[PDB]
RNA sequence: AUAAACAUACUUUGAAUCGGCCAAGUCUGGUAAGCAGGACUGGCGAUGCGGGAUGAACCGAACGUCGAGAUAAAGUGCCAAA
RNA sequence: UAUAUACGUUGUAUUUAUUAUCUCGUGUAUUACUCUAUCAAAAGGGUAGUGAAUACUGAGUUAACAAAUUAAAGCAUAA
């Protein structure tokens, strides 16, 4: 067959490098990936430790022409893309095609906010981290190094939560009423023949 | 003459998973003793699969 | 042409089906089971399937 | 009409750090997560079905397939080894393969 | 405050191994990582053995008057007094385990009926909810 | 005790070579050196292959053209098979 | 995530969850379904109508062999 669907990974409560390792392997397996909220990913170490690591990264620059040198993107979605690209084959068509299937966005844009979200249990922070190990969000580190769109994402996320809060409230009312109407059908006298099969196999 | 599996007995309902009638369900009658193949009628009034 | 001549004998031999068709309708939901295609839905792994 | 196959991903050729042996292809079957669920698929049929845009004046088929068999597992994670009539093209890495339910043993 | 503790008398559910989804009772705590479980071998079938805590799950039942190193003779007596088997079968985990046993013995024909029936019932229940 | 008949003993004629370098449960001169010079053995030179990212000498192992398997050094988050 | 209480709801993510095809039968109900109109709107929006699918919920016909994505050529007019 063909995989025309997109696997949407909610990067909230995940580790940057463990998410990247799993995605970079599956990108090579033909899957299409979108990593929403690539700014909520967590990295080990306090902000002071992370900023020192950034300064070492920012030092790498071609002496004779900095425009040829390493480009140090500050956007967290570009922080993740740098991590994933490092785990993919270099300078061959296989690794370029794999990276063409990956996207982060700093929030949840228009098509991906109503899609089914997935989680990577290997990359969950609650599993691979000592709770007292201090972590940093990619967004918080991004702002400290010059990411200008930190509060734009916060505003867009605040609207998204309040829209989903009433969609979920409305959908819950429908599901509660449907569940009751299903209980009247299951207990209905005329549906005994069908229900008997359902109970025999543990579905009722 | 191919030795049949123990599960294939006359009257058992089979599922064809290859060939033209893949996915169809047929009724096993007996084995073709001159070829070793199964003679199945996926009753034509129901399946549309002939003998 | 051959299908035209072979049709009258192919149809006739379906007198075998008269017993099995009647016995299929006796079991509830068996008639619908036999006509429908067999499919692997989502979550059915062949190594875990018992038929 | 119906689904009678399982998507297996052409992971790559049986290889080492720096060598590669295209006689055996490594497939990752969907739903098989351990080597202990592999014994069912040993000996099954596998087809790499691909589409070719033929010309109108050509009699070559639009749909072609390469058939093979699953022969052995590869590691403790449900990856299997497959041998095909002709070695799979390495431009098909990451593409999906059909694992059939025959030769049946049920 | 926490509701479930690793203690002597706490009924635990084995999650992995040859005795997965079988009930067990903690009888002695070796250290923070290992406990001795002797879910009565004459009742549940789990022998007295040392298990890492990563391979069990605590339940809400604690057998009364279970002491450290309680013998299998007496443990069986107290296990049936609190009716742990009866009570466990009424919990969400108890029904989840029973369902899995029911499903694993369903053939193709049985799964065919359920899908047909469940689709009609669910669709019928959706029709019965008005849109005003 | 063990091994040894395509064993053993050779005879004649002749080639090339006698700038060597490396390792170390070794040594001397030197503060020391990827320094100079030695004792025993294994190497590189003359040698590719698997591994140590890269490397004359390290580790595994020495090579007719191939197929299928068990392996060696060493590995099993991704690049990279596990 | 040391998550108010209670429960641990166990134990297979994507690809990959429709009972073969067509016809016959009457209304209701439902929909992140389609289209039209309108109010709105960088909405899985509201209102009215229409069709489609499904449930109440049927019955009948047919199947046997077969078959079931772009190529090749031009320059009249217009910006």
């Amino acid at each position: 067959s063909t995989n025309n669907k997109v696997t949407v990974i909610d990067c909230h409560g995940h580790v940057l490098g463990r998410v990247a390792s799993v995605v970079a392997k599956h990108l090579l397996l033909g899957q299409k990936f979108v990593l929403v909220r690539c700014e909520d990913l967590q990295v080990c170490g306090t902000l002071k430790m992370r900023l020192v690591q950034w300064e070492l990264y920012q030092r790498k620059r071609v002496n004779t022409n900095p425009t040829r040198g390493a480009f140090h993107h500050r956007s967290p979605a570009d922080m993740v893309r740098k991590a994933v690209r490092g785990m993919l084959p270099k300078n061959n068509y296989r690794g370029k095609l794999a990276l063409k299937n990956l996207k982060c966005f700093e929030g949840c844009p228009a098509p991906y906010d109503k899609m089914k979200k997935s989680s990577i249990p290997e990359a969950a922070a609650i599993y691979s981290f000592n709770p007292t190990r201090k972590r940093t969000l990619l967004g918080e580190l991004g702002t400290a190094v010059g990411w200008k769109y930190a509060d734009v994402v916060a505003k867009n996320e605040a609207e998204r939560k309040e829209r989903a809060a009433k969609w979920y409230a409305a959908k819950q009312l429908k599901q509660k009423a449907v569940a009751e109407a299903k209980e009247k059908i299951l207990a209905d006298e005329k549906y005994k023949a069908k229900v008997a099969i359902l109970k025999k196999f543990g579905y009722a | 003459l191919e030795k049949l599996r123990k599960s294939i007995v006359p009257g058992a309902i089979l599922i064809i998973v290859a060939g033209k009638y893949a996915g169809k369900k047929v009724v096993f009658l007996k084995q073709c003793i001159k070829s070793g193949a199964l003679i199945v009628t996926g009753p034509f009034k129901i399946n549309g699969v002939p003998l | 042409q051959y299908e035209a001549k072979k049709a009258l004998i192919v149809e006739k031999q379906k007198q075998v089906d008269e017993s099995v068709v009647a016995e299929i309708k006796k079991v509830p939901y068996l008639k619908e089971y036999m006509a429908s295609y067999f499919t692997l839905k989502n979550g059915d792994h062949p190594h875990l399937l018992k038929f | 009409k119906c689904r009678l196959h399982v998507n297996a991903v052409f992971m790559g050729f049986q290889r080492a750090q720096r060598n590669q042996y295209p006689n055996v292809a490594l497939l990752q079957i969907s739903g098989v997560n351990t080597k202990e669920d592999t014994p069912f698929y040993i000996g099954k049929r596998v087809a790499y079905v691909y589409k070719v845009n033929v010309k109108k004046g050509s009699n070559k088929p639009a749909i072609r397939a390469i058939f093979g068999k699953i022969v052995a597992p590869h590691g403790n994670h449900g990856v299997v080894k497959a041998r095909f009539l002709h070695n799979l093209p390495p431009k098909a890495m990451g593409q999906n393969l059909k694992v059939f339910l025959y030769p049946s043993n049920i | 405050v926490f509701s479930r503790f690793v203690e002597v008398g706490r009924v635990v559910l084995m999650k992995t191994g040859p005795f997965a989804s079988k009930l067990a009772v903690i009888v002695e705590i070796l250290d923070h990582n290992r406990v001795l479980v002797d879910g009565p071998q004459a009742i549940t079938g789990v022998p007295r053995q040392v298990v890492n805590l990563n391979t069990i799950s605590l339940t809400s039942f604690v057998v009364n008057k279970v002491t450290r190193g309680m013998t299998h003779k007496k443990l069986c007596l107290r296990f049936t007094q609190d009716a742990i088997i009866k009570r466990f079968n009424k919990t969400a985990t108890g029904k989840a385990i029973e369902k899995r046993i029911l499903r694993e013995k369903m053939t193709d024909f049985d799964k065919f009926q359920v899908s047909i029936i469940n689709r009609k019932i669910n669709a019928a229940a959706k029709i019965a909810v008005s849109k005003k």
